[PDB]
Protein backbone atom coordinates (compact mmCIF):
# COMPACT_ATOMS: atom_id res chain seq x y z
CA UNK A 1 0.00 0.00 0.00
CA UNK A 2 1.29 3.50 -0.80
CA UNK A 3 0.32 4.66 2.70
CA UNK A 4 2.86 2.37 4.38
CA UNK A 5 5.61 3.19 1.87
CA UNK A 6 5.11 6.93 2.37
CA UNK A 7 5.09 6.52 6.15
CA UNK A 8 8.30 4.49 6.01
CA UNK A 9 9.98 7.12 3.83
CA UNK A 10 8.89 9.83 6.27
CA UNK A 11 10.40 7.80 9.11
CA UNK A 12 13.68 7.30 7.23
CA UNK A 13 13.91 11.06 6.67
CA UNK A 14 14.12 11.40 10.46
CA UNK A 15 17.23 9.21 10.56
CA UNK A 16 18.72 11.03 7.57
CA UNK A 17 18.44 14.49 9.11
CA UNK A 18 20.06 13.28 12.34
CA UNK A 19 22.94 11.73 10.38
CA UNK A 20 23.45 15.01 8.53
CA UNK A 21 23.43 16.88 11.85
CA UNK A 22 26.12 14.53 13.15
CA UNK A 23 28.21 15.11 10.03
CA UNK A 24 27.85 18.88 10.44
CA UNK A 25 28.97 18.62 14.07
CA UNK A 26 32.00 16.58 13.01
CA UNK A 27 32.88 19.25 10.46
CA UNK A 28 32.58 21.95 13.13
CA UNK A 29 34.90 20.00 15.42
CA UNK A 30 37.48 19.52 12.66
CA UNK A 31 37.50 23.21 11.73
CA UNK A 32 37.85 24.16 15.39
CA UNK A 33 40.81 21.81 15.80
CA UNK A 34 42.62 23.03 12.69
CA UNK A 35 42.06 26.66 13.71
CA UNK A 36 43.54 25.97 17.15
CA UNK A 37 46.51 24.13 15.65
CA UNK A 38 47.38 26.86 13.15
CA UNK A 39 46.93 29.56 15.79
CA UNK A 40 49.39 27.92 18.18
CA UNK A 41 51.83 27.14 15.37
CA UNK A 42 51.91 30.79 14.31
CA UNK A 43 53.11 31.70 17.81
CA UNK A 44 55.69 28.90 17.88
CA UNK A 45 57.39 30.64 14.96
CA UNK A 46 57.50 33.89 16.92
CA UNK A 47 59.02 32.08 19.90
CA UNK A 48 61.74 30.58 17.72
CA UNK A 49 62.27 34.04 16.25
CA UNK A 50 62.82 35.27 19.80
CA UNK A 51 65.46 32.57 20.22
CA UNK A 52 66.93 33.84 16.95
CA UNK A 53 67.02 37.32 18.47
CA UNK A 54 68.88 35.92 21.47
CA UNK A 55 71.35 34.58 18.91
CA UNK A 56 71.46 38.03 17.31
CA UNK A 57 72.59 39.33 20.70
CA UNK A 58 75.92 37.52 20.40
CA UNK A 59 77.56 35.20 17.92
CA UNK A 60 75.41 32.14 17.32
CA UNK A 61 74.44 32.65 13.70
CA UNK A 62 73.98 28.88 13.55
CA UNK A 63 71.26 29.13 16.20
CA UNK A 64 69.63 31.99 14.28
CA UNK A 65 69.47 30.00 11.05
CA UNK A 66 68.18 26.96 12.94
CA UNK A 67 65.40 29.15 14.33
CA UNK A 68 64.77 30.34 10.78
CA UNK A 69 64.44 26.73 9.64
CA UNK A 70 61.89 26.14 12.40
CA UNK A 71 60.09 29.28 11.22
CA UNK A 72 60.02 28.01 7.64
CA UNK A 73 58.62 24.65 8.71
CA UNK A 74 56.00 26.30 10.92
CA UNK A 75 54.86 28.74 8.23
CA UNK A 76 54.63 25.95 5.65
CA UNK A 77 52.49 23.95 8.08
CA UNK A 78 50.41 27.08 8.73
CA UNK A 79 49.77 27.56 5.01
CA UNK A 80 48.83 23.90 4.65
CA UNK A 81 46.43 24.20 7.59
CA UNK A 82 45.00 27.39 6.09
CA UNK A 83 44.23 25.49 2.89
CA UNK A 84 42.78 22.63 4.93
CA UNK A 85 40.56 25.05 6.87
CA UNK A 86 39.38 26.66 3.64
CA UNK A 87 38.35 23.21 2.43
CA UNK A 88 36.65 22.51 5.76
CA UNK A 89 34.72 25.79 5.63
CA UNK A 90 33.60 25.12 2.06
CA UNK A 91 32.49 21.59 2.92
CA UNK A 92 30.72 22.80 6.07
CA UNK A 93 28.75 25.40 4.12
CA UNK A 94 27.92 22.76 1.51
CA UNK A 95 26.60 20.47 4.23
CA UNK A 96 24.66 23.32 5.85
CA UNK B 1 74.93 14.18 12.75
CA UNK B 2 73.33 10.98 11.43
CA UNK B 3 71.16 10.80 14.55
CA UNK B 4 70.09 14.42 14.12
CA UNK B 5 69.17 13.78 10.49
CA UNK B 6 67.40 10.53 11.34
CA UNK B 7 65.33 12.17 14.07
CA UNK B 8 64.37 14.94 11.65
CA UNK B 9 63.31 12.30 9.12
CA UNK B 10 61.32 10.38 11.73
CA UNK B 11 59.48 13.43 13.06
CA UNK B 12 58.66 14.86 9.64
CA UNK B 13 57.57 11.55 8.11
CA UNK B 14 55.43 10.63 11.12
CA UNK B 15 53.66 13.98 11.38
CA UNK B 16 53.16 14.35 7.61
CA UNK B 17 51.75 10.83 7.26
CA UNK B 18 49.46 11.32 10.25
CA UNK B 19 48.08 14.62 8.95
CA UNK B 20 47.72 13.19 5.44
CA UNK B 21 45.69 10.27 6.80
CA UNK B 22 43.54 12.61 8.89
CA UNK B 23 42.81 14.86 5.92
CA UNK B 24 42.09 11.85 3.70
CA UNK B 25 39.60 10.63 6.30
CA UNK B 26 38.00 14.08 6.35
CA UNK B 27 37.80 14.05 2.55
CA UNK B 28 36.18 10.61 2.50
CA UNK B 29 33.73 11.77 5.16
CA UNK B 30 32.82 14.70 2.91
CA UNK B 31 32.44 12.33 -0.05
CA UNK B 32 30.12 10.18 2.06
CA UNK B 33 28.13 13.33 2.83
CA UNK B 34 27.83 13.98 -0.91
CA UNK B 35 26.76 10.39 -1.53
CA UNK B 36 24.09 10.60 1.17
CA UNK B 37 22.83 13.86 -0.33
CA UNK B 38 22.62 12.18 -3.73
CA UNK B 39 21.28 8.97 -2.22
CA UNK B 40 17.68 10.12 -1.85
CA UNK B 41 15.01 7.43 -1.61
CA UNK B 42 12.35 9.38 -3.49
CA UNK B 43 11.39 6.19 -5.33
CA UNK B 44 9.85 4.53 -2.27
CA UNK B 45 7.73 7.54 -1.30
CA UNK B 46 6.69 7.94 -4.94
CA UNK B 47 5.67 4.27 -4.99
CA UNK B 48 3.61 4.68 -1.82
CA UNK C 1 50.99 6.01 2.21
CA UNK C 2 50.46 4.44 -1.22
CA UNK C 3 47.58 2.39 0.16
CA UNK C 4 46.15 5.57 1.68
CA UNK C 5 46.61 7.42 -1.62
CA UNK C 6 44.82 4.57 -3.40
CA UNK C 7 41.93 5.21 -1.01
CA UNK C 8 42.22 8.90 -1.92
CA UNK C 9 42.03 7.89 -5.59
CA UNK C 10 38.88 5.92 -4.78
CA UNK C 11 37.48 9.13 -3.31
CA UNK C 12 38.44 10.93 -6.53
CA UNK C 13 36.60 8.21 -8.46
CA UNK C 14 33.58 8.91 -6.26
CA UNK C 15 33.93 12.59 -7.16
CA UNK C 16 34.01 11.71 -10.86
CA UNK C 17 30.93 9.54 -10.34
CA UNK C 18 29.18 12.51 -8.72
CA UNK C 19 30.19 14.71 -11.66
CA UNK C 20 28.80 12.13 -14.07
CA UNK C 21 25.69 12.40 -11.87
CA UNK C 22 25.82 16.20 -12.04
CA UNK C 23 23.56 16.32 -15.10
CA UNK C 24 19.98 17.17 -14.13
CA UNK C 25 17.18 18.53 -16.30
CA UNK C 26 15.27 19.79 -13.25
CA UNK C 27 17.82 22.59 -12.84
CA UNK C 28 15.47 24.94 -14.70
CA UNK C 29 13.17 24.90 -11.67
CA UNK C 30 16.00 26.30 -9.55
CA UNK C 31 16.02 29.34 -11.82
CA UNK C 32 12.31 29.75 -11.13
CA UNK C 33 13.20 29.78 -7.44
CA UNK C 34 15.61 32.61 -8.23
CA UNK C 35 12.80 34.33 -10.12
CA UNK C 36 10.71 33.91 -6.99
CA UNK C 37 13.48 35.66 -5.06
CA UNK C 38 13.12 38.54 -7.49
CA UNK C 39 9.53 38.95 -6.32
CA UNK C 40 10.70 39.45 -2.75
CA UNK C 41 13.49 41.64 -4.10
CA UNK C 42 10.81 43.70 -5.83
CA UNK C 43 8.95 43.88 -2.52
CA UNK C 44 12.19 45.22 -1.03
CA UNK C 45 11.83 48.21 -3.35
CA UNK C 46 8.11 48.29 -2.53
CA UNK C 47 8.76 48.80 1.19
CA UNK C 48 10.06 52.28 0.32
CA UNK D 1 4.91 39.30 6.94
CA UNK D 2 5.49 41.04 10.27
CA UNK D 3 8.91 39.39 10.41
CA UNK D 4 9.42 40.69 6.87
CA UNK D 5 8.55 44.16 8.14
CA UNK D 6 11.16 43.77 10.87
CA UNK D 7 13.56 43.02 8.03
CA UNK D 8 12.29 46.12 6.21
CA UNK D 9 13.37 48.09 9.28
CA UNK D 10 17.05 47.42 8.55
CA UNK D 11 19.01 45.48 5.98
CA UNK D 12 17.95 41.84 5.94
CA UNK D 13 16.38 41.60 2.50
CA UNK D 14 17.19 37.89 2.66
CA UNK D 15 14.93 37.56 5.70
CA UNK D 16 12.19 39.50 3.91
CA UNK D 17 12.26 37.22 0.88
CA UNK D 18 12.34 34.16 3.14
CA UNK D 19 9.21 35.48 4.84
CA UNK D 20 7.73 36.01 1.37
CA UNK D 21 8.47 32.37 0.52
CA UNK D 22 6.67 31.31 3.70
CA UNK D 23 3.79 33.55 2.65
CA UNK D 24 3.65 31.94 -0.79
CA UNK D 25 3.61 28.45 0.71
CA UNK D 26 0.92 29.41 3.21
CA UNK D 27 -1.32 31.03 0.60
CA UNK D 28 -0.95 28.04 -1.73
CA UNK D 29 -1.95 25.76 1.14
CA UNK D 30 -4.85 28.10 1.93
CA UNK D 31 -6.11 27.94 -1.65
CA UNK D 32 -5.82 24.14 -1.62
CA UNK D 33 -7.75 24.00 1.64
CA UNK D 34 -10.36 26.37 0.21
CA UNK D 35 -10.87 23.98 -2.69
CA UNK D 36 -11.00 21.05 -0.27
CA UNK D 37 -13.61 22.83 1.86
CA UNK D 38 -15.69 23.61 -1.23
CA UNK D 39 -15.66 19.90 -2.03
CA UNK D 40 -16.56 19.07 1.57
CA UNK D 41 -19.47 21.52 1.56
CA UNK D 42 -20.78 20.13 -1.73
CA UNK D 43 -20.52 16.55 -0.47
CA UNK D 44 -22.15 17.48 2.84
CA UNK D 45 -25.11 19.07 1.08
CA UNK D 46 -25.36 16.03 -1.19
CA UNK D 47 -25.46 13.75 1.86
CA UNK D 48 -28.00 16.00 3.59
CA UNK E 1 50.22 17.06 30.82
CA UNK E 2 49.69 15.56 27.36
CA UNK E 3 46.69 13.63 28.65
CA UNK E 4 45.38 16.85 30.18
CA UNK E 5 45.99 18.72 26.91
CA UNK E 6 44.11 15.97 25.06
CA UNK E 7 41.21 16.71 27.39
CA UNK E 8 41.68 20.39 26.54
CA UNK E 9 41.52 19.44 22.86
CA UNK E 10 38.27 17.61 23.57
CA UNK E 11 36.99 20.87 25.05
CA UNK E 12 38.10 22.65 21.88
CA UNK E 13 36.18 20.05 19.88
CA UNK E 14 33.15 20.86 22.02
CA UNK E 15 33.69 24.53 21.18
CA UNK E 16 33.80 23.69 17.46
CA UNK E 17 30.61 21.66 17.90
CA UNK E 18 28.98 24.69 19.51
CA UNK E 19 30.15 26.87 16.63
CA UNK E 20 28.69 24.39 14.16
CA UNK E 21 25.55 24.77 16.29
CA UNK E 22 25.86 28.57 16.18
CA UNK E 23 23.67 28.83 13.07
CA UNK E 24 20.12 29.83 13.97
CA UNK E 25 17.43 31.34 11.77
CA UNK E 26 15.52 32.65 14.79
CA UNK E 27 18.18 35.33 15.29
CA UNK E 28 15.98 37.81 13.41
CA UNK E 29 13.62 37.83 16.40
CA UNK E 30 16.46 39.08 18.59
CA UNK E 31 16.67 42.14 16.35
CA UNK E 32 12.97 42.71 16.97
CA UNK E 33 13.78 42.66 20.68
CA UNK E 34 16.33 45.38 19.98
CA UNK E 35 13.65 47.25 18.05
CA UNK E 36 11.47 46.89 21.14
CA UNK E 37 14.27 48.49 23.15
CA UNK E 38 14.10 51.42 20.75
CA UNK E 39 10.51 51.97 21.84
CA UNK E 40 11.63 52.38 25.45
CA UNK E 41 14.54 54.45 24.18
CA UNK E 42 11.99 56.65 22.42
CA UNK E 43 10.08 56.88 25.69
CA UNK E 44 13.33 58.05 27.27
CA UNK E 45 13.16 61.08 24.99
CA UNK E 46 9.44 61.32 25.73
CA UNK E 47 10.03 61.76 29.47
CA UNK E 48 11.51 65.18 28.67
CA UNK F 1 5.63 52.35 35.02
CA UNK F 2 6.22 54.02 38.39
CA UNK F 3 9.56 52.22 38.58
CA UNK F 4 10.20 53.53 35.07
CA UNK F 5 9.46 57.03 36.36
CA UNK F 6 11.99 56.49 39.14
CA UNK F 7 14.42 55.65 36.34
CA UNK F 8 13.33 58.83 34.54
CA UNK F 9 14.43 60.71 37.66
CA UNK F 10 18.09 59.88 36.99
CA UNK F 11 20.02 57.88 34.44
CA UNK F 12 18.79 54.30 34.33
CA UNK F 13 17.29 54.17 30.86
CA UNK F 14 17.92 50.42 30.99
CA UNK F 15 15.58 50.16 33.97
CA UNK F 16 12.98 52.26 32.15
CA UNK F 17 13.01 50.01 29.09
CA UNK F 18 12.89 46.92 31.32
CA UNK F 19 9.79 48.37 32.96
CA UNK F 20 8.42 49.00 29.48
CA UNK F 21 9.01 45.34 28.60
CA UNK F 22 7.10 44.33 31.72
CA UNK F 23 4.34 46.71 30.64
CA UNK F 24 4.20 45.15 27.18
CA UNK F 25 3.97 41.64 28.63
CA UNK F 26 1.27 42.70 31.09
CA UNK F 27 -0.83 44.46 28.45
CA UNK F 28 -0.55 41.48 26.09
CA UNK F 29 -1.72 39.21 28.91
CA UNK F 30 -4.52 41.68 29.67
CA UNK F 31 -5.72 41.61 26.06
CA UNK F 32 -5.59 37.81 26.05
CA UNK F 33 -7.61 37.71 29.27
CA UNK F 34 -10.07 40.22 27.81
CA UNK F 35 -10.63 37.89 24.87
CA UNK F 36 -10.94 34.94 27.25
CA UNK F 37 -13.52 36.81 29.35
CA UNK F 38 -15.49 37.72 26.23
CA UNK F 39 -15.62 34.02 25.38
CA UNK F 40 -16.63 33.19 28.95
CA UNK F 41 -19.43 35.77 28.91
CA UNK F 42 -20.72 34.49 25.58
CA UNK F 43 -20.65 30.88 26.79
CA UNK F 44 -22.31 31.85 30.08
CA UNK F 45 -25.16 33.60 28.28
CA UNK F 46 -25.50 30.59 25.97
CA UNK F 47 -25.77 28.29 28.98
CA UNK F 48 -28.24 30.64 30.69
Amino acid sequence: DPEKVLEQAVIDMQEDLVQLRQAVARTIAEEKRTEQRLNQDTQEAKKWEDRAKLALTNGEENLAREALARKKSLTDTAAAYQTQLAQQRTMSENLR
Amino acid sequence: RNLAALEAKISEAKTKKNMLQARAKAAKANAELQQTLGGLGTSSATSA
Amino acid sequence: FERMENKVLDMEATSQAAGELAGFGIENQFAQLEASSGVEDELAALKA
